[PDB]
């Protein structure tokens, strides 16, 4: 039905589905077909040069993306490329050239009669039943954020944080190395990732973290490597996600995940902040860590009652920083788009079907 | 204080500070007779600390200066409240082994635990927050 | 005298969760996975397992009349499993917004709703919403002020009990407008409103569960201080007519109930089931079910929650218990 | 006193090496074994003493197994005895150095540090990997003649062999292929082609190395009596390792193929450097005309990888830079390079003194530097 | 003999206070933390019971729902036993991963402090550990006594073998 | 590898029969092949060296006749060395003759493995040709071995030539 | 081992191996012994001429006489470094029955031989004093008190260590010094030095010399020494040498036995510490076994 073109990974499933159906990463191999694609590029990546066309919201391998979409429409969907419709959404703050190229392709390559290219943040925010609010879209390589109001996102408040999963994994492996072990940066990039999301949990308690790590053993765990060697991890389990809150540790001068969000919130007028405060949510890397909602809520409260004008906690309950924690935050935008595409299907007011396929004039702005 | 603590403010009798002294005087004059008076009234948990410490010291001294020939008699002849109170008193007195010897206290604790039941210690463990 | 040994179950049981016919019991394993067994010649056998959970599952339940199964965990949400006609068990999620993790869950008598032991300062209840597929959420902030540990459902759609962490024993009520169940008046409260409270009975310490006579009255509850208390309320504004607190000499217990109209049985940390009578103007301990009090006793570990037997709503004269090392037993009397 | 000559001790299976820096030959050599036996429970021989007193040594068991320390109670005794009765060294006079097989676990390394630090009350600990210690010994050759920690360490032992590449000093043990074939295979081959002490004496006295047996036989028809005759056995001995099928068909993977797989498993970016220079550890695979044989085998096996890949892919890759360098005396070269590495003035800038331990415990005992 | 009464008392109080149950931290979500180290937890912690038979030895028996602690002060009168028990506890707490129960930094003013959680109580029996605690204490006492008695032999042997050479 | 390659067979043209090809060489007895252009290096001489080198080998990639002929020559040389390992010169020559110029028919006899001997059997249209070729080749190889291995002694061959016959091609020695 | 060897094992083995060998190769080893010393075994130019390599304090006192008298004409250039070189050749030996072993033992004990020169003057002075106060026992105390504080010499074989000696009448006493950098080592040394003085009470060993102890109260006669004064992390032990032990008939073994007094104590202390560690490891293994068995 529809899909969500992501930088690192990509999903696809039927419209109004209970859960996703297919999941493939944007890592093409190079040797078994001519060029590895998805499973053929991941499971057989040992003897194939992997490649990630989508990166930083841009693309460089046009033929690679073409083959990816062809294989998708052939097997993942099992539907005719022209006898069906789709609705994709690129990352926020993307260029217009990419959207124009995608439209030209969907119009003159597969024969799609009706398509739609919206903003992923808008769909992720609408999936939760809200027309005005904010979203923390911590992408795989860049954490983009932009508010929403009146069914339109404010371009002035659009931004992107340098922190991402790559820097997190890099700091994790660096800490595992400096802790006593001797690992390589590219020796095993999958075991470290599997162990991070399995044993690491973000916690905004630095005074208690090291105390419990150096005064107790319950924090210690026993992890098994792929070969069989028993590896141990101690205080390096909670320090890994701390790079998001301290960009200066990863070698990038940035306020922080919460400090920057605040600076952007109070940057606009007070008429919108009243509703933006009760819509603090995240969809992506900033909504999958354990203990992240409480941490960001505490940070927001602190920077609220100790930043602008506050001397005593006599009005702490006036401002309510609503931070929703959606369990399906990874597929939030996917479900939003899947549920929205059904309302615009029967509607004949969409100026895309029968117009953005072959009837191209001299104006292609309404897209 | 606010929660998990029944007594909150008992200044009506705490400010007096006379019942404890009267009870300690009769016990001292008498010194299977101590527990009758020394256990008739427990130190009321309040802002008074010197009187409570004095009463605890007096009770410990009375327990030490007691006939240890056949403790089982008094151990079995006592109500649940009395055994619980004496167990709590022994537990609170065994905290400072410098002033007291604590040998008689430990012996009485072991005897009341092995003669009455194996639940008195658990019951006395969950005492008041500041009493 | 009477005993029975089933699958050793080398995992923390903490539950029994029998089925409708009491033939397909479910139990946790300190992991997202779940273990299900089927009847076999003089014992059970592995039948199927469940998945899709993130953190260890804590409590589950199954209403015998409907043959449904509901589960919860410390994952901010709870799941429910339905019986599939093909020969398997379906899985479905319920939309409920909470602030902390859940600890306990209990089904409803008439099979119309359920309660969850949210670890936060609020309790939630869900049900089947008309003209929809998901279950609406719920929360209460006025009556409760701290976390809850145990839960119990009176034989009705009102007066939902709740075991608070503090020494007080709170009690709530859930009367939804869409639910046509009329809130009949009783001794607890006549024409009680949606949100209300009956009385905060100060216990002798902690609270592990609340008892309920087969008739409905004579509320009771136990605690960690090795003591059990009863109550005979006469009005929502009057005090109890008889508040007797009996303190057993053995180790404390948990998850009590009302075996007979007068007799009460329960177990817990102590390695022996207790047996005592009950009266409105008297109380005394008779003896224990064990007849041998590495170890001489049968159960050489901590006893887990205790569930009743089918029997009859008026009297059962039987029950089942287990421990942290499995070895479920089906006592009698 | 922070300036005296350090000490290097590379203790391992079989023979254990120990001596001082700024030298070329070992000061003591003997097998790692002790002749363990009311009171006076400390009388047990060590080394050659135990080898001779085996008559009453009462089951002289080995204290080391598979390189990893398994019996610390006996390892500490062996260490202190070899240090006091066979070295006559003062621990509170200079720095120390311990040995650790490749991928030594933090638990064992910290245990060794704590048992060698608090027991003798020394001042200064240092542990490294055998790969770097062996690679530092090849600096004497005219090929590198400088500090360049880039290559591979192929440790060929008497019982078994292994390989552990290093990426700019950091040994990456993510992809390694060990060769169980060792001197025992050639010993059994020689013993079978003549149908312990005599076998070793015959194997350590005459061993030729030929390009191919087809030419060795042709050159033989166109020889020595010691100890009792010789022949094509000297030519067939070395090939037992080159072509495992000759000695043992179990591990058909030959040495060139294993090296190619190990160097191609890692990313090509670092493999281009790893495949430049390689050094062999120990002195087991050191036979007359051996190094050049392996070099020729590798440069012949790389044909189908370079020449064919150039036409298949269509890109001139002038990567003809491989040059293997063999050690002159590697029988005890594990510490030869360690001596040169420790003789640098900056050797003490990456150690831990008593002040860095008395107030830190056994926590900082794993992270080191060059 | 004031040793057996104290041993019986500590055994009984430990068996009575050993009650571990699963509890979720009402402060942070989806992280099971202790109740004696993080935050305050006023309405969960019990009264810290202590038992003592002398002035130089004691044990603080603290209790909680999932953070029960326990510590003992080994008897020490001379510098020999002092440094002996110091080094022993140091080496024992250094490799805390072996037992998975001992701590790394005992509480201030004590020698060694243990730590038990719900998992540790379910992976092993109750009376077994209760008896093992007393057995380990008695064995440590006997080993310290032996070490004190084992040095005299070596000392006299060295003296006799160094003075008899002449 | 250390095996003995054929270096004579190809995939262009050859007088093959069943599973092997023809290899013209110089011989005194009757042969099916014709005289070669030059006697600089015959196949019977290279086969002896190939067998002496592969006696201690595992196997060889059978590629048409190139490997079949080499395996046959190695087996014949091993049999000759085992029959005349340490026997008298007269008896050794008698056995060599009785094994080379015997009534041995086309391959495919019982007892011995038919797969290792000759997989594709083609008796018709080449029976006599194959028989005479095998006879001539066996006689030539036996005579060459008896002339080469024989040292300056009174018909005493090299000791190693007879003592290094423990194994065989594909472990076909015991 | 209960008695430390006085001869270097390395040299004692190398010399006896090269004397019987027939292919002497080059040697470039640098061995070091106790008391902060360094040796250099190497040949300058040839392959057979073995050139084997705190000192000013003994040079200004005079010690080369005995070394030369014992070594013959094998001395060589100072050879800046250890400051005492020796030239040995494996081709001009006088015999091989026992002279080889004698020369090996001498080259191994060179350390003690150099550290034994200050004792000859003490022996001579003690003999002279005994001969002076032989026929007249009286008047000995004042003469002895006047014949000290001027001839006593101090040895500096370490940045902090220091040993002194002075003669007496009918006997001679010495004193040592030690610096402990730990409390456990201090206690071990204390108990060892106490057992040393306590062991003489036995009648079977009553003939042994008398040994005293002094931790913070050093002798007032030696306090005048310019060396280190009384200190907290210091321990001095005094010994006595009687005529029966100081007799020339048995004057070669006692010197070597006393020259290794500072190392034997530390060696025994470290052995005891290793035994303590072994017992602790055994107890830990037992506790681990019990814990693993406690499981169901
Ligand atoms: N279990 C986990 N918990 C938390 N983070 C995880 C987990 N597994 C993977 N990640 C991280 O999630 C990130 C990828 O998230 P996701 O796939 O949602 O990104 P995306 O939406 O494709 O990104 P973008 O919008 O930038 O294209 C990576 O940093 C990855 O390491
Ligand atoms: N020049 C040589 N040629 C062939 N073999 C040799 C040569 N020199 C030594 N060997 C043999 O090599 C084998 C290994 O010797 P090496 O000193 O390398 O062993 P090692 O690495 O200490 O052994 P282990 O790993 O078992 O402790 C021994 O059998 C030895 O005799
Ligand atoms: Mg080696």
């Amino acid at each position: 039905i529809v899909l969500d073109n992501g930088t690192g990974f990509v999903k696809v499933g039927y419209a109004k589905d209970n859960f996703p159906r297919f999941q493939f990463p944007s890592i093409v191999g190079r040797p078994i077909k001519d060029v590895m694609v998805g499973d053929e590029a991941e499971a057989v990546r040992s003897l194939l040069q992997v490649k990630y066309p989508m990166e930083n919201g841009i693309i460089r391998d046009f033929e690679e993306m073409n083959q990816l979409w062809d294989y998708t429409f052939f097997e993942k969907l099992k539907i005719d490329p022209r006898g069906r419709k789709i609705l994709l959404t690129e990352p926020p703050m993307n260029p217009v050239a990419n959207r124009e190229k995608m439209c030209e392709t969907m119009f003159e390559r597969y024969g799609f009669g009706g398509v739609y290219v919206a903003i992923q943040a808008v769909l992720s925010l609408y999936a939760q039943g809200l027309s005005s609010g904010v979203v923390v879209d911590s992408g795989d390589g860049v954490t983009h954020i932009v508010p929403v109001y009146e069914s339109v996102v404010l371009n002035h408040l659009v931004g992107r944080l340098d922190v991402a999963g790559r820097d997190a994994t890099r700091y994790l492996i660096s800490l595992l190395l400096r802790k006593g072990y001797a690992f390589n940066r590219t020796a095993d990039f999958e075991t470290v990732r599997e162990m991070k999301e399995k044993l690491c949990y973000v916690s905004y308690d630095l005074e208690l973290d090291h105390k419990l790590s150096e005064e107790t053993t319950v924090l210690m765990r026993n992890y098994t490597l792929p070969d069989g060697r028993v590896i141990k991890v101690g205080s390096e389990r909670y320090e890994c996600p701390e790079c998001l809150f301290q960009p200066h540790l990863v070698g990038s001068e940035q306020p922080g995940l919460s400090e920057f969000i605040f600076d952007t919130i109070q940057a606009a007028d007070v008429d919108i902040r009243k509703y933006l405060y009760r819509a603090i949510v995240l969809s992506g890397g900033s909504s999958m860590y354990a203990g992240l909602p409480s941490r960001l809520e505490k940070e927001i409260k602190q920077l609220w009652f100790e930043r602008v004008l506050h001397g005593d906690p006599a009005r702490l309950p006036n401002f309510k920083v609503k931070i929703e924690d959606a369990p399906r935050r990874r597929h939030a935008v996917f479900i939003g788009g899947a549920v929205l595409a059904d309302i615009m299907a029967q509607n004949d007011h969409m100026w895309v079907s029968k117009a953005e396929w072959e009837e191209y004039g001299v104006r292609a702005l309404d897209k | 204080t606010e929660q998990d603590i029944f007594p909150i403010r008992n200044e009506t009798a705490e400010q007096v500070q006379a019942a404890v002294s009267q009870l300690i005087p009769q016990a001292r004059s008498a010194i299977l007779q101590g527990l009758k008076t020394l256990l008739s009234y427990v130190p009321y948990g309040n802002d008074v600390q010197e009187v409570r410490t004095q009463y605890l010291n007096a009770f410990v001294d009375v327990l030490s200066n007691i006939r240890a020939a056949d403790i089982p008699a008094f151990v079995k002849e006592c109500s649940t409240e009395e055994i619980d109170n004496i167990v709590n008193f022994i537990y609170r007195g065994l905290a400072n082994p410098q002033a007291y010897n604590s040998s008689v206290l430990l012996n009485w604790h072991e005897k009341v635990v092995e003669i009455s039941g194996i639940g008195c210690i658990v019951r006395v463990l969950n005492s008041r927050p500041d009493l | 005298a009477t005993s029975q040994v089933l699958h050793i179950l080398p995992k923390p049981s903490y539950e029994h969760a029998f089925n409708s016919q009491r033939t397909e019991f479910v139990t946790t394993t300190a992991t997202n996975q779940v273990e299900l067994y089927e009847q076999d010649g003089n014992g059970w056998k592995h039948a199927r397992t469940f998945s899709d959970h993130d953190k260890i599952v804590t409590c589950v339940d199954w209403a015998p009349k409907s043959n449904r199964i509901v589960t919860c965990s410390q994952d901010r949400n709870a799941y429910v499993y339905e019986k599939r006609p093909d020969g398997t068990w379906k899985q479905t999620l319920v939309l409920l917004r909470l602030n902390r993790a859940a600890t306990f869950v209990r089904w409803s008598p008439n099979e119309d709703k359920f309660a969850v032991g949210s670890g936060a300062r609020v309790i939630s209840v869900c049900y089947f919403e008309q003209e929809n597929d998901w279950w609406v959420s719920k929360h209460l902030k006025r009556p409760l002020r701290s976390t809850i540990l145990s839960l119990d459902w009176h034989p009705n759609n009102v007066l939902l009990a709740a075991g608070c962490a503090d020494r007080k024993a709170y009690v709530l009520s859930a009367y939804v407008r869409d639910v046509d169940a009329k809130p009949e008046a009783s001794v607890w409260g006549s024409r009680l409103p949606f949100n209300t409270v009956c009385a905060e009975y100060p216990s002798g310490g902690w609270v592990h569960a609340v008892g309920f006579s087969p008739s409905g009255n004579a509320l009771a509850y136990a605690g960690h201080d090795s003591s059990v208390t009863i109550a005979y309320p006469s009005a929502p504004e009057q005090p109890p007519r008889a508040l007797i607190t009996v303190k057993l000499s053995q180790l404390p217990l948990r998850s009590l109930l009302w075996a007979n109209e007068s007799a009460i049985v329960a177990a817990g940390y102590n390695y022996s089931p207790i047996l005592l009578q009950g009266n409105e103007s008297g109380w005394a301990h008779t003896r224990d079910l064990d007849a041998g009090t590495s170890l001489p006793t049968v159960h050489q570990n901590m006893i887990a929650t205790l569930r009743p037997y089918a029997g009859t709503p008026g009297n059962i004269t039987a029950f089942t218990s287990s421990g942290t090392d499995g070895r479920v037993v089906l006592w009698t009397l | 006193a922070s300036f005296n000559v350090p000490i290097i001790m590379d203790n391992g299976t079989g023979y254990s090496k120990l001596g001082y820096a700024g030298n070329d030959a070992p000061s003591y050599v003997f097998p790692t074994v002790i002749a363990t036996r009311a009171t006076e429970d400390l009388d047990f021989f060590i080394g050659n003493d135990a080898l001779k007193k085996a008559s009453a040594g009462y089951s002289l068991d080995y204290p080391i197994r598979h390189g990893q320390i398994e019996n610390w109670d006996h390892m500490e005794r062996f260490w202190q005895q070899s240090l006091f009765k066979y070295l006559r060294c003062e621990p509170e006079d200079h720095y120390f150095l311990l040995t650790e097989p490749p991928l030594n676990p933090p638990e064992n390394r910290e245990n060794t540090a704590e048992i060698m630090f608090e027991s003798f009350n020394c001042a200064g600990l240092y542990i490294a990997v055998q790969a770097v210690l062996a690679l530092a010994a090849s600096w004497t050759s005219s090929k590198v003649t400088d500090r360049s920690l880039t290559g591979t360490v192929v440790d060929s032992g008497d019982g078994v062999t292994h390989i552990i590449p290093v990426a700019e000093g950091y040994v990456i043990g993510s992809s390694i292929k060990t060769m169980p074939l060792a001197g025992r295979d050639v010993t059994y081959f020689v013993q079978s082609l003549l149908r312990l002490k005599t076998a070793e004496r015959i194997k350590e006295e005459c061993c030729y190395v030929c390009p191919d047996i087809v030419k060795e036989f042709s050159r033989f028809d166109r020889l020595k009596y010691a100890s009792i005759d010789v022949g094509f056995e000297r030519f067939l001995a070395p090939e037992i390792f080159f072509n495992p099928e000759i000695a043992s068909s179990d591990f058909l993977t030959p040495l060139p193929e294993l090296v190619d797989n190990v160097v191609q498993s890692s990313p090509i970016d670092v493999r281009k450097g790893l495949y430049k220079n390689i050094v062999l550890s120990g002195g087991s695979t050191l036979f007359k005309n051996f190094g050049n044989r392996l070099q020729r085998d590798l440069k012949r096996i790389v044909d189908e990888r370079i020449h064919r890949s150039e036409m298949l892919s269509g890109a001139k890759s002038g990567g003809v830079d491989v040059n293997v360098i063999s050690h002159k005396r590697q029988r005890n070269a594990v510490w030869f390079g360690g001596s040169l590495l420790a003789q640098t003035p900056e050797f003490g800038s990456y150690c831990h003194t008593k002040a860095d331990y008395e107030e830190y415990g056994a926590s900082i005992a794993r992270r080191y530097q060059i | 003999n004031t040793l057996r009464p104290y041993l019986n008392a500590v055994r009984s109080t430990l068996t009575a206070s050993l009650a571990l149950e699963e509890f979720s931290s009402e402060i942070v979500e989806r992280q099971s933390q202790p109740e004696v180290e993080v935050g305050r937890s006023p309405e969960i912690l019990l009264k810290p019971l202590v038992v003592s038979r002398n002035e130089q030895e004691q044990c603080l028996i603290e209790s909680s729902v999932n953070s029960v602690r326990f510590s003992i002060r080994i008897k020490q009168v001379d510098e020999i036993e002092r440094i002996l028990v110091r080094k022993f506890m140091q080496f024992l707490m250094g490799r805390a991963e072996s037992f998975f129960i001992l701590r790394r930094k005992p509480v201030q003013g004590y020698d060694i402090s243990f730590l038990i959680t719900n998992y540790h109580t379910e992976e092993m029996l109750k009376h077994k550990l209760v008896d093992f605690i007393i057995e380990f204490m008695e064995e440590v006492d006997a080993e310290i006594s032996e070490m004190k008695l084992f040095l005299n032999g070596r000392a006299r042997l060295v003296a006799e073998t160094y003075l008899s050479c002449f | 590898m250390p095996a003995y390659h054929s270096s004579f067979l190809s995939l262009t043209d050859v007088p093959t029969t069943g599973n092997i090809a023809m290899l013209p060489l110089k011989t005194k007895f009757r042969g099916p092949a014709y005289p070669a252009d030059e006697s600089q290096m015959d196949i019977i001489d290279e086969c002896i060296g190939l067998f002496r080198a592969n006696c201690f080998f595992r196997n060889f990639e059978i590629k048409g006749p190139a490997d079949r002929t080499l395996i046959y020559g190695t087996l014949f040389i091993s049999e000759c060395l085992g029959r005349v390992n340490g026997l008298n010169y007269r008896d050794a020559e008698r056995q060599l003759n009785s094994l080379a110029l015997e009534n041995f028919s086309i391959p495919g006899s019982a007892g011995f493995p038919l797969n290792a001997l000759y997989a594709p059997p083609l008796s018709p249209q080449d029976a006599e040709i194959m028989r005479t070729y095998l006879t001539q080749f066996r006689q030539e190889l036996a005579y060459r071995l008896l002339s080469h291995v024989y040292a300056t002694e009174k018909d005493h061959p090299s000791k190693w030539w007879t003592c290094f016959s423990k194994r065989r091609f594909m472990n076909k020695a015991l | 081992m209960l008695s430390l060897d006085y001869n270097n094992i390395f040299i004692y083995e190398l010399l006896t191996e090269r004397f019987s060998s027939e292919n002497p190769s080059s040697i470039d080893q640098v061995v070091t012994d106790f008391d902060g010393v360094t040796f250099h075994i190497s040949t300058p130019e040839e392959k057979t001429k073995i050139l084997i390599s705190c000192y000013p304090e003994l040079v200004n006192y005079g010690t080369l006489d005995l070394l030369k008298q014992i070594y013959g004409a094998y001395v060589h250039e100072p050879e800046m470094g250890y400051n005492f070189s020796i030239l040995i050749d494996l081709q001009q030996l006088p015999a091989t029955d026992e002279e080889k072993e004698q020369l090996a033992m001498s080259i191994s004990m060179l350390k003690r031989n150099v550290l034994a020169a200050p004792f000859h003057r003490a022996f001579t002075k003690q003999a002279e004093l005994a001969d002076l106060a032989r026929k007249d026992p009286e008047n000995a105390p004042m003469l002895d008190k006047q014949a000290t504080s001027q001839e006593l010499m101090a040895i500096h074989y370490r940045d902090e260590e220091t040993i002194v000696l002075w003669p007496e009448h009918d006997r001679v006493t010495v004193v040592f010094s030690t610096k402990f950098r730990e409390e456990t080592d201090r206690i071990f040394g204390k108990v060892f030095l106490q057992e040393f003085v306590d062991a003489r009470r036995r009648p079977a060993i009553q003939t042994a010399p008398q040994v005293l102890f002094s931790y913070r109260d050093p002798p007032l006669e030696i306090r005048d020494i310019q060396g280190i004064q009384k200190g907290d992390d210091f321990g001095f032990v005094t010994f006595v040498l009687f005529e029966r032990h100081f007799t020339p008939q048995n004057r070669e073994d006692c010197i070597s036995h006393i020259q290794v007094f500072r190392n034997t104590l530390h060696f025994h202390i470290k052995a005891s510490k290793a035994y303590m560690h072994q017992r602790m490891r055994k107890r830990v293994a037992d506790f681990q076994k019990v814990l693993n068995r406690a499981k169901p």
